């Protein structure tokens, strides 16, 4: 990373970053086998099987209640994931899905939209309901000496409770994916089958967690014994484009007693989202990982090529750079990622200090640029900030 | 939050002026005009920060509006010369409790919002 | 992070021809705002050239303005600089930078990553 300083302005601009820009949404399917549970009946009583078999049949009508909600109610990111929902929960679409996972527990299927999505089927619970329940409940009896059957009958109904109450807690609209909706194998699986290119697709495997994080789930419907319902997960297309940070601090010249305070307005990320740059201005809106920076595509700004020339000559008539005014120099501290601008004026006593030795210099007043390697502490009054 | 309450518009012919006041109920640090015209979308017109103590306008305003503030009152006025009919549209009152630094020109920066203020600008 | 890499230079006579490249190992320099630079014996290093990232546009220094031509080579992940009508003052290392903030309008200004050179000598 390169950290310049722009006296102009008393600014700073970093750069060397590597972008990572979302570009799509990619639409996994799932379909979750439950099995016949709602045929098997537990009539003697109190029992492990009972219980686990009583909360399986309790979160299926559960979840149909909350499709039954969430369609009742839906009559950028949310509004394109409802509406690629709206088009599976077409019955040919459903039908279709379901006959692509027939012999197979992965597949790409293509909607009537075009859209090519990839449909996942999780049959552990109907492969135990169909395979081994329904012989261990003779005559209605649940009460058996087979203990590892209810273990087991917990082992592979956990994931289906789970996914049940995330859905049901958020209405049909998960804000997080969780693992009971798609576990890391399945995330990368679906990272691999993403519309892009190579480099692309092993940065997001190498970035799981940011793919995951920026992802949400739909609830489709229960169609049977089969919950249906959709991941979607970011597509990030473009990738290893210039990035850069701009952060300033009060310039202030004084002529004949009257100061003159200028404060560049335009500070926060930049990327160079191919061709158009955007702005993104609350720092929280970027993550920096290594030498890459994640920017959310949402709460970007396009902003205008001309724009960047405000780090060259902050007067330039080609642009009306973003800047406020002022009359009455303020004293500050602007931390940059490979150092800091001091903005110290009259009434504020400011310094430079390592945490070895204690104070190194005094500054003199105007804007100073500090680096992370001439210290390791800046302070104005009883204001300590500590450098990178 | 701080809730902001407007005043001064009016329907004025090319080339006069006008004067906007907006007070708010607590202390502000960021407080500025941002205006949405008919069928356009809402645009930056001119903030004061005082954490700062500086002053912005867009380039569209700068030399007609001029920008003021009363600390202790925790108002804002705002001139408004030479006015032409594309300044014509709903003036809204922006502000932000205060805190940390934000460019004054996003409206996502500010957390307060009024109503509005209508400026109208004809014959 | 990039690795700016320069070739196609060499010895040529008066009058020659000659086709530089630049190129980022793994990174494609599609969206860079790509500057040539070159550094002459007994002179200052001087940006000669450059090309944008928004639209292609370019800027040449009347050094060698219409004798050379910047443009964007391998599909579009490379940078080439074509040089016609070749001087003796030609005579320098010419080296392919980033520029600062993406950006390229006039003399270019160096940005973070920067080749190693490539010589190119003119008898
Ligand atoms: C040192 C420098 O760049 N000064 C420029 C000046 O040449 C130009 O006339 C003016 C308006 O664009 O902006 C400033
Ligand atoms: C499921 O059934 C198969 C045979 O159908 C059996 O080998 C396996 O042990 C059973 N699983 C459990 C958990 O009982």
């Amino acid at each position: 990373l390169k950290e310049s300083y722009l006296e102009e302005s008393c600014s700073t601009i970093t750069e060397g970053y590597l972008s990572v820009l979302r570009t799509g949404w990619y639409t996994n399917v799932f379909t979750l086998e439950v099995g016949d549970v709602e045929n098997l009946t537990c009539a003697d009583g109190p029992s492990l099987i009972k219980t686990e078999l009583d909360l399986t049949k309790s979160a299926l009508r559960e979840l149909r209640t909350v499709s039954a909600d969430q369609l009742a109610r839906e009559e950028a990111a949310v509004t394109a994931g409802v509406a690629i929902a709206k088009t599976i929960r077409l019955e040919s679409e459903v039908t279709a899905i379901k006959n692509a996972l027939k012999k197979t527990n992965e597949a790409v299927s293509t909607l009537g939209n075009g859209v090519r999505v990839l449909a996942t089927a999780v049959r552990e619970l109907k492969d135990f309901v169909s395979k081994n329940l329904t012989r261990a409940i003779n005559k209605n009896k649940c009460d058996i000496p087979d203990l590892k059957m209810a273990v087991s009958f917990s082992q592979f109904n956990r994931r289906f409770l789970n996914v049940v109450r995330q859905f049901s807690d958020n209405a049909g609209i998960t804000p997080a994916i969780s693992l009971d909706l798609m576990t890391d194998a399945e995330l990368a699986r679906a990272v691999s089958n993403m519309p892009t290119s190579a480099g692309q697709i092993k940065l997001m495997l190498e970035n799981r967690a940011m793919v995951r994080r920026k992802g949400f789930g739909i609830l489709i419907g229960v169609y049977g014994s089969s919950v249906i319902y959709m991941v979607q997960l970011p597509i990030f297309g473009v990738i290893d484009t210039p990035c850069w940070i701009v952060k300033a601090a009060p310039s202030c010249s004084e002529k004949k007693g009257n100061y003159a305070c200028l404060l560049r307005e335009d500070q926060g990320w930049y990327c160079q989202n191919a061709g158009s740059t955007v702005y993104y201005p609350n720092e929280k809106d970027c993550e920096t990982r290594g030498d890459h920076v994640f920017c959310d595509t949402a709460a970007g700004i396009n902003v205008a090529e001309q724009s960047k020339e405000c780090n060259i000559n902050i007067s330039t008539t080609n642009y009306p750079c973003k800047v406020s005014t002022g009359r009455h120099p303020i004293s500050m501290v602007a931390l940059s990622p490979l150092g800091a601008l001091v903005a110290c004026y009259k009434g504020v006593s400011c310094s430079i200090g390592s945490n070895r030795v204690g104070i190194i210099k005094q500054l003199n007043k105007g804007c100073s640029y500090i680096t992370n390697q001439d210290a390791d502490t800046v302070t104005i009054d009883n204001t300590v900030y500590q450098l990178s | 939050q701080v809730q902001l309450q407007e005043s001064g518009g009016g329907s004025v012919q090319p080339g006069d002026s006008l004067r906007l006041s907006c007070a708010a109920s607590g202390r502000t640090n960021l407080m500025g005009w941002f205006r949405q015209a008919p069928g356009k979308e809402r645009d930056f017109v001119a903030a004061i920060r005082w954490s700062t103590r500086t002053t912005g306008y867009a380039d569209s305003v700068k030399g007609r509006f001029s920008i003021s503030r009363d600390n202790a009152k925790n108002t804002v006025y705002l001139q408004m010369n030479s006015l032409q009919p594309e300044d014509t549209a709903v003036y809204y009152c922006a502000a932000d409790v205060g805190g940390s630094y934000s460019s004054m020109y996003y409206a996502r920066n500010y957390d307060a919002w009024g109503q509005g203020t209508q400026v109208t600008v004809s014959s």
